[PDB]
């Protein structure tokens, strides 16, 4: 799913892009902290 | 329209009839006419 986005998507909007976000106040140009990949995976396991 | 006129647009009236609505959505802009050669 998408955890980082520059702006909220409009209803029935699809965001497939991989735009790196500047969540952290420090601008980026680029992972780990203060700017992250927009998408985030799910830990779907039967033990969950 | 019956448009042949002489020059520029005339003083008339008529209306467009819709045909289809396809579900692209996805933030449309930058319409670009396709000119031939």
């Amino acid at each position: 799913y998408r955890l980082f986005r520059k702006s909220n998507l409009k209803p029935f909007e699809r965001d497939i892009s991989t735009e790196i976000y500047q969540a952290g106040s420090t601008p980026c140009n680029v992972e780990g902290f203060n700017c992250y990949f927009p998408l985030q995976s799910y830990g779907f396991q039967p033990t969950n | 329209t019956p448009i042949n006129l002489v020059r520029d647009l005339p003083q008339g009236f008529s209306a467009l009839e819709p045909l289809v609505d396809l579900p692209i959505g996805i933030n449309i802009t930058r319409f670009q006419t396709l000119l031939a050669l």
